[PDB]
C-alpha cells in the first residue's frame, strides 16, 4: 500500500496473509471460518500446492503476539474463465484445512448478496484496501499491515481519466491518478471492503495496475459482485482431492 | 418501497415481491428487528463488524 497508514491492530480482522514456503505471497479476505477469497494470479507460479499457508490475525510480521492463526490451504478454486498470465477473472476461493477460531482479531468480512452489492454498495464512494505489499513502487514491503481509503470510479470515467489491458465488466477502478496513493505489488488478493450502515462488505479484490501510484493511472480490482453466486455454490460443495480446482464460470 | 431506491430502506439485503411488497433480510449471524429493516447480531463475531471498535462504543 502506497500513501496509507498502519491499520490499527484488530481493525482489519478479515485480512489474510498467504505464505508459500514461509515467504509472503499475497493477501486474502476471510469470508467464513474456512473460506478465504484471494486473486487467481497469485497462484500462477505455485510448484508445490501443499506448502500454501493462510495466516489470520496477523499484524506485525516481525513478531509473534499469539493472536495469529495459521492454516494449510486445502483447496484453491479458480474460475474456468481465468487464463494464467492475464488479468481478467482474477479471483480464487480458498478452503482452509481446519476452521479458524473467531476472536477479537479474526473476523470474516461479509460476502454481500449480488443485488445489494450492485444496487447499493457499488455507489458507496470510498472503500478500504489493505495489505503488507510494497510501500512504494520499486520499494520494500510493509512489516505492519497497511490500509488506504480509495474512491471508486465508473469504468467509463476510469477509461476517460486514464492516460494496456481493458477494464472489463469483471473489474473496476479505484484510487487516485496523482501518484500519491494506491495499492501495490504484494497487496494482490487482499480486500477492498465497503461500509454500509454499520457493517463492512467484500466488494473487490486487489488485482492489478500500471506500476503503483503511477500518475495518470488507477488501481484495478476484481468486481466481486460478478462472482457471488459462483462463490456461494462452491461453498456448499464437497471438497475434491487435489489442491487446485478449476470450476466452471458462470 | 422498492429495493433499487435507498436499498428499500433495508439495513442489509432487500427482496421485491409481487404488488407493493418488500422484504428485508439479514446475513447469517444477524436477525431482523420488528421494524422490518434493521439487523442485529445474534453471535459474538458477526461478519463485517470490528470487535475492538464495537466494544469502544458499547
Ligand atoms: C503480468 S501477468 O498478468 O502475467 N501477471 C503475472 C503472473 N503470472 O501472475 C500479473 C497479473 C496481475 C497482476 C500482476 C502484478 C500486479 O499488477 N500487481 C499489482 C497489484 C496491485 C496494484 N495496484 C496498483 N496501483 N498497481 C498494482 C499492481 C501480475
Ligand atoms: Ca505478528
Ligand atoms: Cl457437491
Ligand atoms: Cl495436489
Amino acid at each position: 500500500i502506497v500513501g496509507g497508514k498502519v491499520c490499527p491492530k484488530g481493525e482489519c480482522p478479515w485480512q489474510v496473509l498467504l505464505l508459500v514456503n514461509g515467504a509472503q505471497l499475497c493477501g486474502g479476505t476471510l469470508i467464513n471460518t474456512i473460506w478465504v477469497v484471494s486473486a487467481a494470479h497469485c497462484f500462477d507460479k505455485i510448484k508445490n500446492w501443499r506448502n500454501l499457508i493462510a495466516v489470520l490475525g496477523e499484524h506485525d510480521l516481525s513478531e509473534h503476539d499469539g493472536d495469529e492463526q495459521s492454516r494449510r490451504v486445502a483447496q484453491v478454486i479458480i474460475p474456468s474463465t481465468y487464463v494464467p498470465g492475464t488479468t481478467n477473472h482474477d479471483i480464487a476461493l480458498l478452503r482452509l484445512h481446519q476452521p479458524v477460531v473467531l476472536t477479537d482479531h479474526v473476523v470474516p468480512l461479509c460476502l454481500p448478496e449480488r443485488t445489494f452489492s450492485e444496487r447499493t454498495l457499488a455507489f458507496v464512494r470510498f472503500s478500504l484496501v489493505s495489505g503488507w505489499g510494497q510501500l512504494l513502487d520499486r520499494g520494500a514491503t510493509a512489516l505492519e499491515l497497511m490500509v488506504l481509503n480509495v474512491p471508486r470510479l465508473m469504468t467509463q470515467d476510469c477509461l476517460q481519466q486514464s492516460r494496456s489491458p481493458n477494464i472489463t465488466e469483471y473489474m473496476f477502478c479505484a484510487g487516485y491518478s496523482d501518484g500519491s496513493k494506491d495499492s501495490c505489488k504484494g497487496d494482490s488478493g487482499g480486500p477492498h471492503a465497503t461500509h454500509y450502515r454499520g457493517t463492512w462488505y467484500l466488494t473487490g479484490i486487489v488485482s492489478w495496475g500500471q506500476g503503483c501510484a503511477t500518475v495518470g493511472h488507477f488501481g484495478v480490482y476484481t468486481r466481486v459482485s460478478q462472482y457471488i453466486e459462483w462463490l456461494q455454490k462452491l461453498m456448499r460443495s464437497e471438497p475434491r482431492p487435489g489442491v487446485l480446482l478449476r470450476a466452471p464460470f458462470p | 418501497l422498492i429495493c433499487v431506491n435507498e436499498n428499500g430502506g433495508c439495513e442489509q439485503y432487500c427482496s421485491d415481491h409481487t404488488g407493493t411488497k418488500r422484504s428485508c433480510r439479514c446475513h447469517e449471524g444477524y436477525s431482523l428487528l420488528a421494524d422490518g429493516v434493521s439487523c442485529t447480531p445474534t453471535v459474538e463475531y458477526p461478519c463485517g463488524k470490528i470487535p475492538i471498535l464495537e466494544k469502544r462504543n458499547a
